[PDB]
């Protein structure tokens, strides 16, 4: 059975390059083309070219001429895509995807991209690894309904951040928001929970914030 | 290069209804047209290749039609799994281009938001920055105005916001807005407010608090 497994998230300074690998299994590597397709946060999809592992041929849209290189090692069934001269607009998720190989009557365009790797988030920024600081979000008093509390996870890099509540035991009512990119180059997000008022002074609410790229975890108590 | 236009970009429909999605190409692409489906955090999935052939294992409620310039993808009756983004992709001429995507979202009864406001913490004031958060919880449709007032002064461009995907259980949206001020700015004013406008309330709702009078 068919899988494409790509390598882990990377972060890069502008000017540098990135090489993403794609290990295939469940099929004859040498009989299908490999495609690379990227997607920028919030945006659509952009084909970056393809390669035939069988013949070692490559082809790239003009957009990417000189910047993309695709290579393969047949012995370990893995494809590679390198992108150079990175700019912050190259920040995207990169996918490898497989399509039917040569070729009988353009069948390589006839069929589409049927199996995809899980994606690899590449981040180009001049920022540097930094853990978040977590601040509480609490109402101004215990009002005269239902209430809401939260965690503000400010100033970290890179993505992602995971947040649970009371060590995962609190699920119903949680909204964890997509991170925003701040103009300082650092990310920020908030996570909130709606609970009935009658329970405020009676149970503790903690949020659990994990940022694996900086290796930091923070349990933060919220109250009013 | 061939440009593909998808109409409309957004579609709101109930489970069970048919969906009709349009892909227009700037020049002819014969029948080399593919559709993909994508859900958040997931790789795209092939549905249709060569304009009208279903990919292996794709269920029969999807079918596509058209050739040359105008193409339709039809989802004959919508299941919860079918609310996603759909992309078309032309495969006649380099570079293989994708359209901008149509988002198929769930339609439900209008629901007013609950509004909450949070002052910056004392923890955070020690740094010389203040973040004030406003929360709009559980509303439908997606359109909402949030307005920041500080001592009646409207604040424009010093706040960022984001919105959750449509909610698993009740198809609602939620929104978080962060107004950031320097500590000096924050300490110099007294009233902070969050005014939100939404289809579900016949009157603009305001939540405020008084600095240091909390
Ligand atoms: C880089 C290349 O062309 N081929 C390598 C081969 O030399 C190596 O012994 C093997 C083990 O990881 O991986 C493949
Ligand atoms: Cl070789
Ligand atoms: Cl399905
Ligand atoms: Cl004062």
């Amino acid at each position: 059975q068919v899988q494409l497994v790509q390598s882990g998230a990377e972060m890069k300074k502008p000017g540098a390059s990135v090489k993403v690998s794609c290990k295939t299994s469940g099929y004859t590597f040498t009989n299908y083309k490999i495609n690379w397709v990227r997607q920028a946060p919030g945006q659509g999809l952009e084909w970056m070219g393809w390669m035939n592992p069988d013949t070692d041929s490559t082809g790239y849209p003009q957009k990417f001429q000189g910047r993309v290189t695709m290579t393969r090692n047949t012995s370990i069934s893995t494809a590679y895509m390198e992108l150079s001269s990175l700019r912050s607009e190259d920040t995207a998720v990169y996918y490898c995807a497989r399509s039917y190989g040569s070729g009988s009557y353009y069948r390589d365009y006839y069929y589409g991209m049927d199996v995809w790797g899980q994606g690899t988030t590449v981040t180009v920024s001049s920022a540097s690894t930094k853990g978040p600081s977590v601040f509480p979000l609490a109402p101004c008093s215990r009002s005269t309904s239902t209430a809401a509390l939260g965690c503000l996870v400010k100033d970290y890099f890179p993505e992602p951040v995971t947040v649970s509540w009371n060590s995962g035991a609190l699920t119903s009512g949680v909204h964890t928001f997509p991170a925003v990119l701040q103009s300082s180059g650092l990310y920020s997000l908030s996570s909130v929970v709606t609970v009935p008022s009658s329970s405020l002074g009676t149970k503790t609410y903690t949020c659990n914030v994990d940022h694996k790229p900086s290796n930091t975890k923070v349990d933060k108590r919220v109250e009013s | 290069e061939i440009v593909l236009t998808q109409s409309p970009a957004t579609l709101s429909l109930s489970p069970g209804e048919r969906a009709t999605l349009s892909c227009r190409a700037s020049q002819s692409v014969s029948s080399y047209l593919a559709w993909y489906q994508q859900k958040p955090g997931q790789a795209p999935r092939l549905l249709i290749y060569d304009a009208s052939n279903r990919a292996t294992g794709i269920p029969a409620r999807f079918s596509g039609s058209g050739s040359g310039t105008d193409f339709t993808l039809t989802i004959s009756s919508l299941e919860p799994e079918d609310f996603a983004v759909y992309y078309c992709q032309q495969r006649s001429n380099w570079p293989l281009t994708f359209g901008g995507g149509t988002k198929v979202e769930i339609k439900r009864t209008v629901a007013a938001p609950s509004v909450f406001i949070f002052p910056p913490s004392d923890e955070q004031l020690k740094s010389g920055t203040a973040s004030v958060v406003c929360l709009l919880n559980n509303f439908y449709p997606r359109e909402a105005k949030v307005q920041w007032k500080v001592d009646n002064a409207l604040q424009s461009g010093n706040s960022q916001e984001s919105v959750t995907e449509q909610d698993s259980k009740d198809s609602t949206y939620s929104l978080s807005s962060t107004l950031t001020l320097s500590k000096a700015d924050y300490e110099k004013h007294k009233v902070y407010a969050c005014e939100v406008t939404h289809q579900g309330l016949s009157s603009p709702v305001t939540k405020s608090f008084n600095r240091g009078e909390c």
